[PDB]
DNA sequence: GCTAAGCGCACCTAATTTCCTGACGGCAATCCT
RNA sequence: GUGAACCGGAUUGCCGUCAGGAAAUUAGGUGCGCUUAGCAG
């Protein structure tokens, strides 16, 4: 969904109105799982439960409609098991369920070497500094989870 | 100066107006269902009335060629007249024009003379016909009702220019709403076969719809605009106003009147002169519920009187007083007893009321405006 | 200081506003269909009202050349007027231009009729166009116009032309559910024929509804648009009140003579604008006792009472006047005896409003 | 601690926010197209208000080139389906001419909706840039509350005088920022026995009661017109019928 | 302080599809060349 | 405070103004609520 945003900036003076168009995802829900050493995860959850600053969903005008810490941390061996363990809650009795479930997972380097194939997509979302602004590329691979095939 | 005619009239069970399905026309005024008589129907009833016969002259027809042939006599030229009209901007379907033309009946002779000559060509004849038609607005009914005429530009001669064809309407008529909850009734009829035969049944079985209601009718006549439309003919304007009052009082819509002879005269007429149009329809936002100790017409007249008093005391208290005349047949239903001063005069005769209105307008006797006749 | 005018008006079966298809204008408010009378329709009806004859001093036309040529008995200067208008920034008999009438007449007569150059004549006429805002009509409705920079000559410079409107008019929404109705008509043929049928067959559309009308006049902005002539602003406010009270939209009035006057006018003075449209989110359903207008006035009074007991500031209490013809329809009919200045006369209401704005009498404007 | 303000405002047929084509700003939610007023529109409506004009002024409340303004506002999500409408208009020439009709004869776009407005202002950072002026911070919080209550976007307001005030404002002091937009995932359908505002407030009350049952919050409605739960149970901390006492209660709870 | 029962009918026949209008007006922005 | 901090598509506008669903009609035919009684030592 697209939003037309106009900026008057500062209003010696002249008619300078910035032109902008923002893209928004309407009626979408995402689940983000981060894997790390247990103490850091516990501290991250504790600080999330007590947010010292106004958190949003990418832009200040996008507040969270559901609690970020609604799902509590737990011990799960693999990301697929964690994703399949949580049940899906239907909004009402008869609604079109998503037969295709896109997913994003970190590409495991394993041992030394094992270069990513040409079919692995690139993503520039790792910030280290903003002067000059540079984001290190990352590799993202896509997987499938389907309900009704592993649970009777 | 505006002439405002407010009328309270009760009708016998009848179907004066109906839609495509045959049911009586209805409206939702004040959140409740009412009985409606369309303004076009009242306008046609007034126009096609004995009291308005003298002030006719406007003809609204798609068959202008027939009139031109009838006026021209036995000289044929019907096809050539039709083709002249066709080039003028009135396409025909089979034999009549595709659109209605409103025009004075006195200019049919001019149209026939313009068609009949052989010296004039075709573009010139079409231009002359258009000029004659656009300038024929002298009829009083055209002055009261108005006219719009948009000729077919695509199917028109290039060298034919139309002048102004619209005349302002000097008469405003509101739809006749009922003063109470209008309940409709279904009449179950049967058609009988005179021949016995062997079926021993009926020729036709059907359903008829009718309703009886007390109607409030509102008329508005612009005196200055009526005078202007007739080009300063003040006597003709006074005659038009008087005959319009007499017609609106004395004729009813001719809808299903052979089976529903609803020929009831108005039970109260209020004539008011003011510079702005005021409608007393809000007097009947509450539907009138008939009580045992009174009458439906009396209750409607009382509610109208209360609303008229409220409007006079809350909207028309200035240096210019509003003069109004109240008419009831032999003073049968007066206005509200609580005031007894709302109307300037309480006339008990329709002719006397017409004379009073004519005198107040500019000073006019009924005899000297009826005396303008051609013979 | 804002002059807020809330009117409850019930209309007879009529079509006072329609779209291209001929159906009466409608809108959705509260999830239900509501009859609608457009704001610009009421603005124009007040504009061309008989009560604005003394204050109609602005003209909105595109054939300004015809207007200029009209003020010349024999001085035929019309092609030059069109050329100067075209070089001013209009391109064809042009786009709509809003400004005063006598000002443009006199100034065009003294400028473009004089034998002189062209580009500076365009500059002078542009300055006259921009500076002709001494009209109460423009002061109320406001205006803006920017000519295209392509056709306009670079030697012509435009001063500030945006006139901020001092009047805000809301769309008249019905207080109840909308019931559109079809009036099926015929067009009788006067000459009898072999078919006995009408010359035309069609379907008219109409609706009867109780409308809630909202007006808002900014006194400070109206004075600013008229400069120091504050008496003119008071006259404009009074004439606008009278016109809104006594003038109706000129729709299909020849066929639907719906000339009903409002049954209640609430004139309130506050520094912030309040719309009582939310009083009628729930559509008004008529019941056996009372009527549609009475129920609408009751709902409006309830909402006004909740607003006063809600958003209330002791520093600047809000005063108001209630008008009903001869006290026919009270506001607090059952318990709300809060308004101590109920009026039963429109002229008395105008006098009270004028007195509250300042030392203004309705006859005091008869001095110029 | 966090101050979260939820408003239920029903607007008369108007065009408050516009895109390039003139259509009202729209959004999609719950499988239903929904009307929208942008967050920046509401923020600018808050600014340039004469109610407040009559540290460094104009700097602490909004930054200017960091400042990291503490007030956040969500997009105004309507509770129901968006219903855009066509306003066919013409501009008359009001002179006798050879033709008729003179204006652009356009088609204006407008819609009316009951919007759910979410405002979240954090007290800690607003204190942080106020140099610990707790009294001044509370004063500016109250001023912003008053403005957001009694201000509207300055959209196409001269032809659409939409100055309706909210019928319900709910202030909570929960630790995490939770928006109640999901309360209206099912679009509100108006029934014959209820109205749009009452049904929207009821849906908000149902969402508030749910999840938690399986912090405290101040509920304000003008003169208690729309009660958020008609029971004597512990459901709402205080039912406030006047705006000024609501601001006072918020102020002495914060300080 | 309070008696009950039996009994309640069928329907043939339900009219007439192009009588339906035309015209005029519909950006102004070019928001780092 | 990470394509994110600063962030209004702002204004002008009546479709106005032409209009009879009308000329056809009997729901016409059948009929017992009817058998029982002291408001009184």
């Amino acid at each position: 969904w697209w939003d037309f945003h106009t900026v008057g900036a500062g209003q010696k003076t002249r008619a300078e109105t910035l032109l902008s168009r923002r893209e928004y995802l309407a009626d979408a829900s995402f689940l983000v799982a981060l894997q790390g050493e247990p103490e850091l995860v516990a501290k991250l959850s504790a600080a999330l439960a007590k947010p010292v600053w106004a958190i949003y969903l990418g832009r200040k005008s996008c507040p969270p409609s559901r609690p970020v810490c609604e799902h509590p941390p737990g011990f799960y061996n693999t990301l697929e098991e964690a994703l399949s363990a949580v049940p899906l809650q239907k909004r009402w009795h008869n609604e079109p369920l998503p037969q295709i479930l896109p997913c994003v997972m970190d590409w495991i380097p394993g041992y030394d070497g094992e270069h990513a194939p040409d079919d692995a997509e690139i993503h520039y979302d790792l910030p280290v500094s903003f002067q000059p602004p540079r984001h290190l590329p990352r590799f993202v691979i896509r997987r499938e989870l389907v309900v009704g095939e592993d649970v009777q | 100066m505006l002439i405002e005619i407010h009328m309270i009239q009760n009708h016998s069970p009848a179907n004066l107006n109906r839609d495509d399905l045959g049911a009586p026309k209805t409206c939702y005024f004040g959140g409740v269902l009412r009985s409606r008589i369309s303004s076009q129907c009242i306008k046609r009833s007034i126009r096609t009335s004995n009291d308005f016969k003298a002030l006719l002259g406007g003809v609204r027809t798609r068959r202008l060629a027939d009139l031109i042939q009838q006026e021209a006599g036995e000289t044929e030229c019907w096809k050539k007249a039709q083709e002249i009209l066709n080039k003028c901007g009135f396409k025909n379907k089979d034999d009549n024009t595709k659109m209605l033309v409103f025009m004075s009946k006195d200019k049919i002779k001019d149209l026939a003379r313009i068609v009949l000559d052989n010296s004039l060509g075709l573009t010139e004849a079409a231009q002359q016909v258009a000029n004659v038609i656009a300038q024929a607005t002298l009829a009083p009914d055209i002055a009261l009702c108005g006219r719009m005429l948009e000729p077919n530009d695509k199917d028109k001669d290039k060298k034919v220019k139309w002048s102004n064809t619209t005349v302002e309407a000097a008469l405003q008529v509101a739809h006749a709403i009922s003063t109470h909850i209008a309940r409709p009734e279904i009449d179950y009829f049967v058609a009988a076969d005179d021949v016995p035969g062997e079926d021993a049944g009926a020729g036709h079985i059907g359903e008829s719809m009718f309703a009886s209601a007390c109607f409030y009718k509102y008329f508005s006549i612009d005196w200055e605009q009526l005078v202007k439309n007739l080009k300063g003919d003040t006597n003709l304007a006074a005659h038009t106003v008087g005959a319009f009052l007499l017609a609106a009082a004395k004729t009813n819509p001719s809808g299903k009147q052979n089976s529903f002879a609803a020929h009831n005269y108005p039970d109260g007429i209020l004539v008011e002169f003011k510079n702005s149009p005021i409608s007393y329809a809000n007097a009947f936002v509450r539907p009138v519920s008939v009580v045992k100790e009174s009458d439906l017409v009396e209750q409607s007249i009382g509610q109208l009187s209360n609303y008229v008093n409220d409007i006079r005391l809350g909207y028309y208290d200035e240096q210019s007083p509003v003069i109004g005349f109240w008419f009831s047949p032999n003073n049968r239903y007066p206005l509200g007893y609580k005031h007894s001063k709302l109307a300037s005069r309480n006339i008990g005769n329709l002719n006397e009321l017409v004379g009073a209105v004519l005198d107040y307008i500019g000073g006019f006797k009924w005899e000297e405006v009826q005396k303008s006749k051609a013979y």
